[PDB]
RNA sequence: UAAGGUGAUAUGAACCGUUAUAACCGGCGAUUUCCGAAUGGGGAAACCCAGUGUGUUUCGACACACUAUCAUUAACUGAAUCCAUAGGUUAAUGAGGCGAACCGGGGGAACUGAAACAUCUAAGUACCCCGAGGAAAAGAAAUCAACCGAGAUUCCCCCAGUAGCGGCGAGCGAACGGGGAGCAGCCCAGAGCCUGAAUCAGUGUGUGUGUUAGUGGAAGCGUCUGGAAAGGCGCGCGAUACAGGGUGACAGCCCCGUACACAAAAAUGCACAUGCUGUGAGCUCGAUGAGUAGGGCGGGACACGUGGUAUCCUGUCUGAAUAUGGGGGGACCAUCCUCCAAGGCUAAAUACUCCUGACUGACCGAUAGUGAACCAGUACCGUGAGGGAAAGGCGAAAAGAAC
RNA sequence: AGGACCGAACCGACUAAUGUUGAAAAAUUAGCGGAUGACUUGUGGCUGGGGGUGAAAGGCCAAUCAAACCGGGAGAUAGCU
RNA sequence: GCUCGCCGGAAGACCAAGGGUUCCUGUCCAACGUUAAUCGGGGCAGGGUGAGUCGACCCCUAAGGCGAGGCCGAAAGGCGUAGUCGAUGGGAAACAGGUUAAUAUUCCUGUACUUGGUGUUACUGCGAAGGGGGGACGGAGAAGGCUAUGUUGGCCGGGCG
RNA sequence: UACGGUGCUGAAGCAACAAAUGCCCUGCUUCCAGGAAAAGCCUCUAAGCAUCAGGUAACAUCAAAUCGUACCCCAAACCG
């Protein structure tokens, strides 16, 4: 799964259409990559797994209003 | 003459045996299916 | 060691055994060797009965 | 310790040989009934603590199947073990 | 509770008896081989092979108690590399497997109808997957109405075969709102005053009453028939008890019972009262959520099909206002009403069964009813998923076959 | 030395005959042939449904196959029987 | 019991898979072997399966399967580096005598040896999950030195019709 | 003892030649299609260690888990 680490935003069901009759289905799938940032709690620099709408979210909010909130009991990273 | 089948429960027990069957989620199923048919046997193996 | 004491460590309880099964039983089943009794339907003399040795083995009592 | 005597719940009643009972159950060798371990080493020990002789010579086997023991249902013996226990010089056991 | 028992085919020896473990049962609480979550690792239906630590001894091999994975908490250790950290080790919690049916989410048809077919209908069905609770799900408004006002949601009868949608076809099909079942609402964006006051759960008890081991409870005799009566007859008597069932042909008066009535080691439901812990009744004044609502583009869910298409999810880019502000009211605009998002939670009235209990059928009776009343999912077929029988009823009693 | 001439073991289908309610789910009897290869084979694996496998017949895929087999939607539909 | 016949690279001997009480003596003859049945792998009992060295295990591991940390996937499931299974491969341990109704490289006899400890005697650097040699791999042909195998003679015992 | 089986004893016990589909052979030689790995084994050193332990030749003496084991077989015991 291409999932944004830093929102929780997964993939999702919805059909293509077009100006056709006939209805097919498509699945929407993110676009998936990574980013890089500092903990200024534990003094080092951690990977996560970023997209499209998410990663918009976490530079607009800041860290110390995310990332710094974001664990929901550790999750290892 | 030749059969299409040949005795071995060597190949028996690798393919329709209890622990190969548990190892799989479809011969696990197999297996919960014959406890809801109640088949008296689950091996034909040993 | 004797059911009027209280909190005695409960190891002892397998010489119990050692002294009331296992030094018991296999002669009761071989005695008829010696032409003495040859009856076989006796193990009640065991069985039932040395349970309750063990039951106090598993005691946590002074342990 | 080396060697506990805990181990010695070991042997059950006579049994009867052919092969030895017939003609030895008095003299040198015997043969007597076991549980489904047959305590190969114990066996003898079991000897030495309860009739204070030396062995020889110790064999249990396992005797297999062996057909019918119901008149109107399966039965079999199945898988059953046995001991065979020959004396250094004791004669009586 | 109780004197006959030690399961049955099963008898006998032996063994408890009848007297303070006889058997039988209720409470809780141990014991629980190996396979199996299976948790050292391996694996194969009941098997195989190691390690860590300590001890013992002819220091020839014994044998305890422990070692999984993931996430989190602590303590020691620790690579590149000092410090550090990945990595390593140790202790603890959480999860793991199982259990009938219901239930949220995910994947998602074809047939069928359109007397023909793709949109539409059928269907978010069928089947498969994930995950979880005693119910799941929903909720008290940037909702719904219409100037009257509503004031949570779900379930039921209706609203209504109407609105709306619709190859203007076939047909899909509301809302508003009424009658009813059933009625708990609150907090954060923030402080004081009031005093621990309302209400609910948990837990030490109490009381009232059930549940899990119970024993008491009225009357029928004679005579005849028959091998035998619960029958005929004489009539007699009980009934808040004429219910099953059992006993040798029809039992109100023979047995287990019924109506009617209690008793308590331990465990425990309902309801009344109370202590304790946690929550905190009432008053008053602030204050009203900015990467997400809009906006372009595109889907999804809407009864609702690309239309003049609102709304709510949602993919992507982009991103806002302050009272002569903002969302919505099914195009759009104004006027106007109503709500004010961008924070979190919610009664059971509803759903259901392996199980517990009460009641019931104008139910069947060995080809019936389940394939299966019977050592049946056995025999038997196929490599396999998966198919799949025959076969019940001597008699009151074993008295069952001697001579 | 040999995709060589004949030829046991080994393999095997071409002709002929017998068999064909059989011994038989494909055999039997006789012969011709394959036998260092582009071969054959013991043992255990791997390839699956419009997918496999094929020096390629829509042949073979456990007797089945212009699309296998079982279980389901399914008691689908039949202006007909 | 005497005699005959056929097979004799099988119509024989040994090993294995796969099956499963089949072995042997002791009896029984309803059913079974499409019969007779006194036989029997049939009925029903009783007896029988003796291992340090044999086949497996050991230790390594091919094809392949599984698969952490990690990755792909709603998910069933799957990829791949360690690790772990696994030989059809590579790696320690017994021969041939005669015995029992039925067993045997399993017994008893004789003789042999590998593994592990302890004692004896002389010589002595042993050692990674690392380094080197080996293990260790095709097809075919052709030299050397042989052995099962077999007859003659020797030698032994028997015979002389 | 039992002509009933169950033991005891015991003759000769050699080399001449041909050698099988078997050895030396994982050989040697030749060849193009250039043909598994790892551990045991032997050996090098690091680590570590000492009249030890380990390494070699010859020995005496004690110990040796577990699986399998009955029977058939080009076939009446497998399968049809």
């Amino acid at each position: 799964s291409r999932v944004c680490q830093v929102t929780g935003k997964r993939p999702v069901t919805g059909n293509n259409r077009s100006h056709a009759l006939n209805a097919t289905k498509r699945r929407f799938l993110p676009n998936l990559h990574s980013h890089r940032f500092w903990v200024e709690s534990e003094k080092r620099f951690v990977t996560l797994r970023v997209s499209a709408k998410g990663m918009r979210v976490i530079d607009k909010k800041g860290i110390d209003t995310v990332l710094a909130e974001l664990r929901a009991r550790g999750e290892k990273y | 003459m030749k059969r299409t089948f040949q005795p071995s429960v060597l190949k028996r027990n690798r393919s329709h045996g209890f622990r190969a069957r548990m190892a799989t989620k479809n011969g696990r199923q197999v297996l919960a299916r014959r406890r809801a048919k109640g088949r008296a046997r689950l091996t034909v193996s040993k | 060691m004797k059911a009027k004491e209280l909190r005695e460590k409960s190891v002892e309880e397998l010489n119990t055994e050692l002294l009331n099964l296992l030094r018991e039983q296999f002669n009761l089943r071989m005695q008829a060797a010696s032409g003495q009794l040859q009856q076989s339907h006796l193990l009640k003399q065991v069985r039932r009965d040395v349970a309750r040795v063990k039951t106090l083995l598993n005691e946590k009592a002074g342990a | 310790m080396i060697r506990e005597e805990r181990l010695l719940k070991v042997l059950r009643a006579p049994h009867v040989s052919e092969k030895a009972s017939t003609a030895m159950e008095k003299s040198n060798t015997i043969v007597l009934k076991v549980a489904k371990d047959a305590t190969k080493a114990e066996i003898k020990a079991a000897v030495q603590k309860l009739f204070e002789v030396e062995v020889e010579v110790v064999n249990t086997l396992v005797v297999k199947g062996k057909v019918k023991r119901h008149g109107q249902r399966i039965g079999r013996r199945s898988d059953w073990k046995k001991a065979y226990v020959t004396l250094k010089e004791g004669q009586n056991l």
